[PDB]
């Protein structure tokens, strides 16, 4: 999952 | 902290780097020029705005994205307050952006069929719906141990349901429901128009000025609504993916795709914010013209030949009409302005140009009397036996008022004296209706050397 919105 | 890595290839940042230097040196000047410009000088406080939101994003944004966003994933550099002030001010902008674009199309619309106070009406709201963005954002350390300082991350700090939620709305409120509300707007305000040039055409010879400006303002807001939709869509969908995919689908192979969509769906987004001076320059061209056809319309009817020869020279349309359909050439020959009439007629005013009661100029100067305007018409080819909706020619109106000069040098340009309109009056009898009979003699021999013709 990418922490970056 | 390998898990943190993003893995795009340098040439991908290095192409996005030139990409957004571009969008930047000349998205900063072209939106700094749109403000500095208007300085300088209604619609011009909506340009205002739109031209400060985009300045705001591509100074302060694009930067800082380009730094923590491109290039270097992890760690956050620009601590707890540029992490909630980035997605705050970027919030902010798009949605005080997207708020202005549904006051263009309802100020439009209105047109179809104070302003300082609703602009800063717009920004605060743009505050309000922002400051959900400083509670879902902040720092974390995602790092391995849980405390390695190049682990420390600007990234949601609430649960996937809440970011659902301010998400969703946030892709309601600043991009579908806008956008389809001026979609709405715009689609309606065409269709009204769309009447008006069918109506026009049925009758006049030209539409009207105000319609030809609103058409063109149609155009101009359906692009910028086609703009946004192709410029922001991608963007609402990358930040929906974040959100609709939990972690259990979250592949290798979807972790990179995603940060690869973030360099093209970002780069997109900037877009529409270097795209906007142009947007601009469209709606204060359409806005000029009107205005010169409008201040031509006042100088024609003024009898100012100056006025004229700077609004023609500098591109104002010399068969720009009135409501009516009433062009400068018309007003000219009703105020009687022989030398406007002789400029207009020069740079090319339409002499059988009809009004909504199909009146062409040679009608009003045959009506008022000016033998030397009625006499450069028909020089310049007017139709001699043009007919308004009564059936009225040039000869009924000089016949009725008395123009004997007017209807002798008709008469010798061909006017048929046996003209009659819907209630078969002849210039004749409208000559003898009101007493004139120098005129009705004239007229009467005429009739007679045409029945002569028949018998031989």
């Amino acid at each position: 999952r990418p922490y970056i919105l | 902290n390998s898990d943190l890595d993003v893995n795009t290839d340098i040439y991908s940042k290095v192409l996005v780097t030139a990409i957004y230097l571009a969008l930047f040196v000349v998205g900063t000047v072209g939106n700094g020029v749109t403000l500095f410009t208007l300085a300088r000088k209604r619609v011009d406080y909506y340009l205002g705005s739109l031209a400060l939101s985009d300045l705001l994003i591509l100074l302060f944004a694009l930067p800082v994205e380009l730094y923590n966003f491109i290039w270097v994933h992890h760690p956050w550099a620009f601590g707890d307050a540029g992490c909630k002030g980035y997605y705050f001010l970027r919030d902010a902008c798009t949605y005080a952006t997207a708020l202005n674009v549904v006051s263009l199309s309802v100020e439009l619309y209105l047109a179809i069929c104070r302003t300082k106070k609703f602009i800063s009406a717009i920004w605060l709201a743009s505050a309000l719906l922002a400051i959900p963005m400083l509670f879902t954002m902040g720092l974390q350390n995602l790092s391995g141990d849980g405390t390695h300082p190049g682990g420390l991350v600007c990234t949601p700090i609430v649960d996937t349901a809440t970011l659902r939620v301010v998400i969703q709305l946030n892709t309601f409120m600043s991009f579908l429901f806008p956008m389809l509300v001026a979609s709405i707007l715009n689609t309606v305000a065409a269709r009204r128009l769309t009447v008006m040039v069918h109506q026009a055409a049925f009758n006049m010879t030209i539409e009207p000025g105000r319609v030809q400006a609103l058409r063109r303002g149609v155009l101009v807001l359906r692009a910028v609504v086609i703009a946004f939709v192709v410029c922001w869509l991608p963007y609402h969908v990358r930040r929906l993916m974040f959100v609709y995919i939990s972690d259990e689908q979250w592949t290798t192979a979807l972790f990179d795709f995603y940060h690869y969509f973030y360099m093209l769906s970002n780069a997109l987004f900037y877009v529409s914010s270097a795209i906007n001076p142009i947007l601009y320059n469209l709606a204060e061209d359409l806005v000029e013209d009107w205005e010169k056809a409008r201040k031509l319309l006042e100088a024609a009817r003024k009898g100012q030949d100056d006025e004229v020869r700077i609004l023609l020279a500098n591109g104002a349309d010399v068969n720009t009409a009135d409501e009516t359909g009433f062009t400068p050439l018309h007003l000219a020959a009703w105020e009687g302005h022989l030398g406007i009439v002789e400029v207009l007629l020069k740079n090319g005013a339409d002499v059988n140009a009809n009004d909504e009661r199909g009146h062409t100029p040679l009608h009003l100067a045959a009506y008022t009397g000016h033998l030397e305007i009625v006499e450069v018409l028909l020089k310049n080819g007017a139709g001699v036996n043009a007919t308004d909706v009564i059936g009225t020619a040039p000869l009924h109106l000089a016949a009725m008022w008395g123009h004997l000069e007017i209807v002798e040098v008709l008469l010798k340009n061909g006017a048929d004296v046996n003209a009659q309109d819907k209630f078969g009056k002849t210039p004749f009898d409208l000559a003898i209706d009101n007493g004139n009979e120098d005129i009705a003699e004239v007229l009467q021999k005429a009739a007679t050397r045409e029945l002569e013709v028949l018998f031989q």
